[PDB]
RNA sequence: AGAGUGGACGGGAGCGGCGGCCCGGA
RNA sequence: CGAAAGCCGCCGUGGCGCAAUGAAGGUGAAGGCCGGCGCGCUCGCCGGCCGAGGUGGGAUCCCGAGGCCUCUCCAGUCCGC
RNA sequence: GUCGGGCCCGGGGGAGGCCACGCGCGCGUCCCCCGAAGAGGGGGACGGCGGAGCGAGCGCACGGGGUCGG
């Protein structure tokens, strides 16, 4: 259960970083990277995360499968998107909203995707 | 400057359980939501009793709850205690009951179930009756224990019946002067 | 005054009025006219000092 | 559903707007009535005294039913009886005035705390300035600025007191609900007296401030609020 | 017997005023039809 | 789109407002 | 690591609790109702049920007269405050 | 006698100020006239009375705590 697992890992977790007045989390499916019940990547039935791609071009969106909830090998389905910026934001927005797959992390995934894209694009002098 | 005393400003009361029990914390969250967003004084009483300590939540006996359900007008109501249902071996037959408790001992639970009743926890109580309707809210005897036998006026005063603090019970342990008129005085 | 209150409430209930039952602490003093009756008020005046005792 | 629902909520909004307009018209008329009553009372007192002078007699007016009291000494070195009377008067700070209703019991406890307060009889202008500028109400044990007739009506509408004009009318013409209105009013926290006091620690009739200045309390209230 | 006696005893039976009108209309339940009348008379036009 | 200071339909029986050659009805 | 951990149950002996009181011999914690009969004697005979008494307060819960509505009326359908 | 009170009790008439007064039709309530019972009718004024949905469209501001498109 999400609430029980949160009451467990709320203060004791290997992803927790408490340093000077701030608290962060480093689990691999954590948009906004904060110690919260909403933005926890392990305790929910449905989770969406975004990362940079394997090569330095594009964004991989990983969502949690419904069925294999106790089998962590097959429990995540990830897709790489190497389009342009407006289409990748529109595609992940369509994915979240039209699947109705946890539609409160939508804008957080949007901010994270735009940050990853802007970091991926080449640096100007 | 204003003339007020500040020694009674902070009210000494529980605002959360002292426990680190996560299941208790979860149902305190649930009943805190219910007491806030509901007009149920039942939910408010259940919340503050959830905050309370273990001595303030004495165990309720099965026979005592049988009597309080047997009281008139309480047919097919849900008996609710926030505390522990213990068994009473002094009662031979058990009627069917719909109880809700934080904790039920093994033999009390077996006796209720094989008598043919239902036992609820507080989450399924909130599913069944979220307002608290059709409930009888009991409690155990909060002043039945040995510390309350020892509290009160001092034992060497009249006319107190306060248990003294003696290291053994016998004819040599605090029965002389002060306890009978043939040794000084009696009071 | 308890028995007086009870009889007063009974008479008020049967006769259909509302009457006062409490008592009130000595109100102020209800504006009024003071007749001089034609004559002028007498002029008072402090006395001189004389030592007797 | 999206047409009957919207016309229903539009009808509800219209009815609430009409109720607001009705209550506004009511409070307007009430204030007009009180203006008539005040001017009638003022001219009535002047006419009574003038009639007694024409007849050759004396007109003794009614000794007032309303007093404004101000705690004017601090909280250091106070007798316990004086302390208890001042906190029954709700004067817990210095320059901390309030309204009292004058009878024998109240006058005797003022006589108890004579050298700590300055008190007197306020006029209608003083009650206007006090309730409008420094008007705070007690709403579930909080001190809330009187900015809203809704606030006044939600606390005191069960006595027919639904506006600040109704409050001022009760306090000035001490009604049957004067206790409730005066207890609704938080005690007024006045400023320091602009211009000074000429001596704090002696009675007003011997050159100080303490005691009963009769209508010079209005001069003090102008300087102090 | 006393309850029967009291039971048979209790069954043995048989201008304008503008400010008051303003309070009546400003009442929330009583003044509903009155301010409805005021509203439709403010916004309706039939001659004569 | 979640919308409730009461909402239900459903025969029951008439209006105000939109569609006339007086017949209406998501 | 582990001098830890696990297990015993015909290993619960024992401790503390479940009963007190008396110096001690010792004794040792449930009532009411309904019927008959003595002498229903301030009370036994048997029988029947019920199960720790009563009063005043008492959080909570239960019933609830009557109210509050819907374009609108006529006869009831549902739940809500 | 009263710039008194009675939502300034009221009614009539003649070359101004004020009002947070202004849909119907029917009912009531009050008043006037013919009144041929002072009946039945011709009218006016008041109402908090009577089954039946809804004005919107721009602004300005002493208006639920500072902005400048200086
Ligand atoms: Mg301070
Ligand atoms: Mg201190
Ligand atoms: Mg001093
Ligand atoms: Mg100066
Ligand atoms: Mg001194
Ligand atoms: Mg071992
Ligand atoms: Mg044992
Ligand atoms: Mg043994
Ligand atoms: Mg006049
Ligand atoms: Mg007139």
């Amino acid at each position: 259960s999400a609430h029980l697992q949160w009451m467990v890992v709320r203060n004791c977790s290997s992803f927790l970083i408490k340093r000077n007045k701030q608290t962060y989390s480093t689990e691999p499916n954590n948009l906004k990277a904060r110690n919260s019940f909403r933005y926890n990547g392990l305790i929910h039935r449905k989770t969406v995360g975004v990362e940079p791609a394997a090569d330095g071009k594009g964004v991989v969106v990983v969502i949690k499968r419904r069925s294999g909830q106790r089998k962590p090998a097959t429990s995540y389905v990830r897709t790489t998107i190497n389009k342009n910026a407006r289409a990748t934001l529109s595609s992940i927005r369509h994915m979240i909203r039209k699947n109705k797959y946890r539609p409160d992390l939508r804008m957080a995934a949007i901010r994270r995707a735009s940050a990853i894209l802007r970091s991926q694009k080449p640096v100007m002098v | 400057g204003v003339d007020i005393r500040h020694n009674k400003d902070r009210k000494v009361r529980r605002k959360e359980p002292k426990s680190q029990d996560i299941y208790l914390r979860l149902l305190v969250k649930l009943y805190r939501f219910l007491a806030r967003r509901t007009n149920s004084t039942f939910n408010q009483v259940v919340l503050k009793r959830l905050f309370m300590s273990r001595t303030n939540r004495p165990p309720l006996s099965l026979s005592r709850m049988i009597r309080k359900m047997k009281l008139p007008g309480r047919e097919n109501k849900t008996a609710v205690v926030v505390g522990t249902i213990t068994d009473d071996v002094r009662v031979q037959e058990v009627p069917k009951l719909k109880v809700c408790a934080l904790r039920v001992t093994s033999r009390a639970r077996s006796r209720i179930l094989r008598a043919g009743g239902k036992i609820l926890t507080f989450d399924q109580l909130a599913l069944d009756s979220p307002k608290g309707c059709g409930t009888v809210l009991l409690s155990g005897p909060r002043k039945g224990r040995e510390v309350y036998r020892h509290f009160g006026k001092a034992p060497g005063t009249p006319h107190s019946h306060t248990k003294p603090y003696v290291r053994s019970k016998g004819r040599k342990f605090e029965r002389a002067r002060g306890r009978r008129a043939s040794r000084g005085y009696k009071n | 005054r308890v028995k007086e209150n009870d009889q007063k409430k009974k008479e008020a209930k049967e006769k259909g009025t509302w009457v006062q039952l409490k008592r009130q602490p000595a109100p102020p003093r209800e504006a009024h006219f003071v007749r001089t009756n034609g004559k002028e008020p007498e002029l008072l005046e402090p006395i001189p000092y004389e030592f007797m005792a | 559903n999206f047409a009957e629902l919207k016309i229903k909520r539009l009808r509800k909004k219209f009815a609430q707007k009409m109720l607001r307009k009705a209550r506004r018209k009511l409070i307007y008329e009430k204030a007009k009535h009180y203006h008539k009553e005040y001017r009638q009372m003022y001219r009535t007192e002047i006419r009574m005294a003038r009639m007694a002078r024409k007849a050759g007699n004396f007109y003794v007016p009614a000794e007032p039913k309303l007093a404004f009291v101000i705690r004017i000494r601090g909280i250091n070195g106070v007798s316990p009886k004086v302390r208890k009377v001042l906190q029954l008067l709700r004067l817990r700070q210095i320059f901390n005035g309030t309204f009292v209703k004058l009878n024998k019991a109240s006058i005797n406890m003022l006589r108890i705390v004579e050298p700590y307060i300055a008190w007197g009889y306020p006029n209608l202008k003083s009650v206007n300035e006090l309730i409008y500028k420094r008007g705070y109400g007690k709403i579930n044990k909080k001190r809330i600025a009187l900015t809203d007739n809704a606030l006044i009506a939600r606390s005191l509408g069960k006595y027919g007191i639904i506006c600040m004009e109704d409050l001022i009318h009760e306090i000035y013409t001490v009604g049957k609900r004067f206790k409730e209105a005066n207890n609704f009013l938080w005690p007024f926290k006045l400023s320091s007296p602009r211009g000074g006091m000429k001596k704090k620690t002696t009675h007003f009739v011997e050159g100080g401030d303490a005691g009963n200045r009769e209508d010079q309390i209005n001069r003090l209230i102008r300087r102090m609020n | 017997k006393a309850m029967s006696a009291r039971a048979e005893a209790i069954k043995a039976l048989v201008v304008s005023r503008k400010l008051d009108r303003l309070a009546y209309i400003a009442h929330p339940k009583l003044g509903k039809r009155a301010r409805a009348r005021i509203a439709k008379g403010l916004r309706l036009c039939r001659p004569k």
